[PDB]
């Protein structure tokens, strides 16, 4: 099955990457009760807030990310939402591995990196989440730039395992 | 108020929920791949068993070798510990501060883990006679 | 106010704990059942499945696990059932013992004696058991 | 008052743990005989590991596969889950009605049992020279 | 007011003393489980890494791969069983006392920020060990 | 014990039908105070509620199940009281098949029809419990009819696993 | 090993009996402060109670026991000391099965018996000390009489183990 | 690793003892608030407590450990600081051993006995802090006396357990 396996793994790099880099840029993560400069519905994102109703409707303002070490870190992190660019920058080189890898077969490891890219995406998306959650704490709901984050989080794990399957199996057939 | 079905998550909040299903996968996946390239059966259905059953502090048929599957091992072991006790814990709270305000538990207010077990057995049966004609045909 | 000697059930409710013993019956047979008629494969007969599952919900671990995907289900849903039940007995528990309906104090035998008594009644039960077994084995 | 070296110990009555005692001795006592004379390693050193390790809640290396060692284990799994649960719930009452008349637990509320540990260690440490000395002799 | 929560305030139900102990404690279990299944020149499954194993394993309530079968290796494991489950339900107890009663009566639900220093941890140790395996693949092909 | 495994299975099949049968006709599964029109005590099944003292002793009548929407779902589904009814249809196709495997001796899989549908009754017949009591709740005793039901239950489960033990059997004793 | 192993099943056996039926006897398991007939320090038993100090010293009573169908019968069961003397009673067979043997020595299953009437007669023990102890319930100090009733649980569990191991040890041998 | 092993457990010998011999002289233990005679800023070890701010800043006085039996015996052992004492000269022993063991070739056990002895040292050092802390506070902040005894702890187990290698390898390569 490893024209499938392929299929599998060049779609699925492919759709992490669009919903990562769409919910990075859109600015539906968060509808609370904020202000676009009286409080109203709003619609903030990573870096915009926008409001969602009244007058000011469509008006946005760059967040106030900013207004105790570890306050400090964490606001410094989810300012710059380290993490979530990190993760599609990741996706974009596992992206580049899968498509390599069929223009040079002679190399195997290059599939194998395009799996450990995956993993790792993965990884600091789940630490982008944490971060990006806990930094509002300090009623709301999460909108669908928050859920394409976390669909591209099981994607990238899913591309890892086929990837890393395939590695494995072109080792294992050849050795033996 | 009457209980409402999945009253028993209430002890943590949602997000706490959805990031124990991502950490689940995430130390799944990278128990898979240390696992595989390593010097010294851990493929990726059983890094999900050994997983499941580590959260709820049950069995393992199977223990990792390797210093980095130990690893992993060993971060999913404390994980659970906190998040375990914590759920305990916080619904110790609940439950006397509103004693304070017979207090048996009611079958009303553990309804949704039967739900959800007898939904799981269905599917099991299910899942059971799908592969059973897959691997007939 | 008299413990009484089966004052340890007094957490849950009469009908959790009659559910909870449906639910096992339940479990133990449906794993059971998707272990065996696979018929590629045919551990677990109906004795173990009841083994599996006693051991599972008493948090004591097992000798065997589950290897399929439909006895994995199984399973895994089992472990979460237990994990709600068993906290929920705790903290409930804790619950009485803080606040009375301000001091506390140790539990005395009397608390527990009930728990005690279905022990040594169980151990009594296991003996005749094996004699029983050995006669009938004997001859 | 300053807690007392065997204050973890408070939270069940002195007669509660002399008859945990006695009771895991009957328990290994009665798993050990139904288990030799039984048509199908339960000798009296593994049903004393065997229960051991059950009542600390920490799995096994063998369980009893006959009706009667099934019996017994049972039994003596339920006990450990009900008296377990018991501890751990009057310690939060005894711990939750102090913060109501330092947060954190201090060492000094514990302190028996590393003492209890260390002693463990060292107890250890000389039953293995003199077994060895033993096999040497 | 309310101190908002800190990351490793999973850590506040025990003192910073009990977990350094705690700590020593596990080294020293591990040490003497090694030593005593060892020495004995009459078996010699138990060196000092699966020592480890075992003793984090018991204290993490995972149970083992492998148990001791000597009294010495036994009487350690009890001991390090009796301890691990006394200091257990001590943190339990001891976090639901804290979440009780405010001592600076609604109850809320714990949020990530309560245990987002476990979280952190746990990212942690999947970073190190996939470095960890990376070396010993390049120390093991070399 | 092959007559006599086949013997269990029909009588137990009989028995867990008529149980659960009579349990969803009769009309004893609480004990309460209330009125069939003061309140006496009475005695309720699934549908008819009825005085067990007073002027109108013996009078009955229609419980109105319905006097939010997991609510409304309890109440829907405790109402139709769809789950007794599917635990007795589930028995009768049960009964059927073992009586139907005397015949077709050829085909095996009729009395592993049997097993699975005895097997699936019995959780029809717990959710149809838990349903019940969580809808009721939301002082009392619990009548002979209920009990019926819980013996339907263990009856079932016991001749599900006597079903697929026949199956076993004949597919091994093939195999020799 | 078998002289030594025989050596201390019958020396255990006697010390076992000899401990429990000086318990029984005694008056010295319990140290609190009743009445015989102020309340001064007492010293009861299972059966008569005494005043260990004042004018009234070395008088004895019997204790009342009678002054709820569980209470009635803990203090019923309480009252007679059923389970200390049952206790007395099977340590009794124990030993004469012990005895029994050397001059029979055809027949196995008498150790046997002897094993199993010493484990019978421990959990009769223990039944016991949980019901003293809880009738009790319904400051305070447990006397030497108590401990002798313990230290008769611990032998008798002992001799009961070195039976066995006769026995086990007889067939292993013999078949083997 | 032979040769590499044996320079480890000496050099790790050395470190052992010197750390745990320079945390039992020096005197910063503890850093709190108190009088070495208004209370300033001292530091404690196990023995003198001296200012380190004021008109007595450079001052040191004799602790008065002694100013309820279990209260009495934690006193009279940290006191005497037997445990932190018995450390040193167990770790002395050993240390005594490693240097020996290059002798007498002959006999492996002089390296064992190094193991054992470096192993018990730890377990006396950990009672020593766990009385040290437990009566202490029966604010504060630890010194880097503490702290040396700590790693003096660490250490000493490490090369325990390298020893107990040299030992096994001993005795394995002899088999062979
Ligand atoms: C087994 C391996 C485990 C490995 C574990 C690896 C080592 C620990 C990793 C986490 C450190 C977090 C940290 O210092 O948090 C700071 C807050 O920090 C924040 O709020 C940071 C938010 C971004 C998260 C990254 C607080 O740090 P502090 O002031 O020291 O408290
Ligand atoms: C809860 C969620 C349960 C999810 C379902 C569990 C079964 C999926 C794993 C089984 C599987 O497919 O393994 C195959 C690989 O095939 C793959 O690559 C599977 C895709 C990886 C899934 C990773 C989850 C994120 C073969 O590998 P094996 O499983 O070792 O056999
Ligand atoms: C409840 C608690 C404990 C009771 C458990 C004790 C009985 C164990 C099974 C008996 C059994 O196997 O007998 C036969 C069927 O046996 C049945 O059909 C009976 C099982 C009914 C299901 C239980 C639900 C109701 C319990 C109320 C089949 O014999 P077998 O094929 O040999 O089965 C494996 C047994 N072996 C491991 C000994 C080989
Ligand atoms: C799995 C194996 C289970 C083995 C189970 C074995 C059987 C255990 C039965 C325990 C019954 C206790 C009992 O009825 O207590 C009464 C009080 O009773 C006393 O106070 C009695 C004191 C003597 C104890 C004997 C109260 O009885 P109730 O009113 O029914 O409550
Ligand atoms: C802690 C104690 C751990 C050691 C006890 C078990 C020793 C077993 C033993 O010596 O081996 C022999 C039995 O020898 C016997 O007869 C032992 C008799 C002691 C039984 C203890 C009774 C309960 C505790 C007071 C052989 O039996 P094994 O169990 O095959 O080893
Ligand atoms: C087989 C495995 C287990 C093997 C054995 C494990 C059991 C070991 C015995 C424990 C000794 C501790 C000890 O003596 O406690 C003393 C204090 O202790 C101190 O203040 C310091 C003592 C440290 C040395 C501990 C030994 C290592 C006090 O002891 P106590 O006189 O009983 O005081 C009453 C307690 N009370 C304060 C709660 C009222
Ligand atoms: C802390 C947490 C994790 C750290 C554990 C990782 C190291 C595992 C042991 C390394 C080891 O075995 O190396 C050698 C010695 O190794 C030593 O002497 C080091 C052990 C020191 C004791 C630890 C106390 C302080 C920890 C601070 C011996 O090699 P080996 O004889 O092969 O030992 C078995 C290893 N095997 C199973 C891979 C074969
Ligand atoms: C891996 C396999 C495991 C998978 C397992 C999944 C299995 C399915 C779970 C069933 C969910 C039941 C349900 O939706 O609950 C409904 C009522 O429900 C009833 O009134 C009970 C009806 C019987 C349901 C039996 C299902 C089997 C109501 O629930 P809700 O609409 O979600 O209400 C919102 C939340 N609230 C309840 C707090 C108010
Ligand atoms: C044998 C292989 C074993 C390897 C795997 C073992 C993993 C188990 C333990 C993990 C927790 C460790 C980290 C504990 C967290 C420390 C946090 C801390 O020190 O916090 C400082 C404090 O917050 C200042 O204010
Ligand atoms: C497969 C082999 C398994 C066999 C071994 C399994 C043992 C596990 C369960 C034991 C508890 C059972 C008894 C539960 C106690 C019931 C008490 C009761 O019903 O009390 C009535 C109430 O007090 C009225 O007021
Ligand atoms: C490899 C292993 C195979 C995997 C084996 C599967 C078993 C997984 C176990 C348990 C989790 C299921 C319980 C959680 C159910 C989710 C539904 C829920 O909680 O509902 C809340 C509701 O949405 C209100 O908002
Ligand atoms: C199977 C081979 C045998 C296994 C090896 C045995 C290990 C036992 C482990 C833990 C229990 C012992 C720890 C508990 C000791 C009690 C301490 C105590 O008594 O302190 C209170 C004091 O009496 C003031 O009142
Ligand atoms: C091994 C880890 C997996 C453990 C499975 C635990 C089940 C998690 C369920 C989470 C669902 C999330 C919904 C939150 C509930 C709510 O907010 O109403
Ligand atoms: C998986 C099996 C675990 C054992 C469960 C124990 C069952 C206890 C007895 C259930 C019957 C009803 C008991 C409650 C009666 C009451 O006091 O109201
Ligand atoms: C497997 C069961 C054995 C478990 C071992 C637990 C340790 C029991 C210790 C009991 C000692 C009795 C002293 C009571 C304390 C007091 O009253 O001060
Ligand atoms: C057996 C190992 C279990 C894991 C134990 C985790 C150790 C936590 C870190 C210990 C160092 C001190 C941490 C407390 C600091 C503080 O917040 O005061």
């Amino acid at each position: 099955d490893r024209g499938i396996q392929m299929l599998i793994t060049t779609v699925g790099a492919f759709a992490a990457f669009s919903l990562m880099t769409i919910a990075v840029g859109t600015d539906y993560w968060l509808y609370s009760r904020g202000v676009c400069r009286e409080e109203v519905m709003t619609h903030s994102g990573l870096w915009r807030t926008c409001c969602l109703e009244g007058a000011f409707r469509g008006v946005c303002k760059k967040i106030d990310h900013f207004p105790d070490t570890a306050e400090y870190l964490l606001r410094a992190v989810r300012a710059s939402s380290v993490f979530p660019i990190l993760s599609v920058t990741l996706l974009f080189f596992g992206g580049l591995c899968v498509a390599a890898s069929e223009f040079h077969r002679s190399r195997h490891s290059v599939i194998l990196s395009a799996g450990i890219f995956f993993v790792s995406a993965g990884l600091s998306n789940i630490i982008g989440i944490i971060v990006y959650i806990s930094a509002n704490a300090g009623s709301y709901s999460y909108g669908w730039s928050f859920y394409f984050g976390a669909f591209s989080f099981i994607i990238a794990e899913i591309v890892g395992v086929v990837a890393v399957h395939i590695y494995i199996e072109k080792h294992q057939q050849l050795r033996a | 108020s009457k209980p409402g079905v999945f009253s028993f998550l209430d002890p943590l909040a949602y997000e706490i929920w959805m990031c124990i299903v991502f950490a689940y996968i995430g130390v799944s996946v990278v128990l898979f791949l240390v696992s595989r390239f390593s010097p010294y059966e851990f493929g990726i259905f059983n890094s999900l068993w050994f997983s499941l059953g580590a959260f709820m502090q049950q069995g393992c048929d199977i223990s990792p070798r390797s210093l980095s599957g130990r690893i992993v091992g060993g971060v999913w072991w404390f994980f659970t510990l906190i998040i375990i006790s914590s759920y305990t814990a916080n619904l110790a709270a609940f439950l006397t501060v509103e004693r304070m305000v017979t207090s048996a538990l009611s079958l009303s207010n553990v309804a949704g883990v039967f739900y959800i077990l007898i939904g799981g057995l269905g599917l099991a049966m299910l899942v059971a006679l799908i592969e059973f004609c897959y691997k007939s045909r």
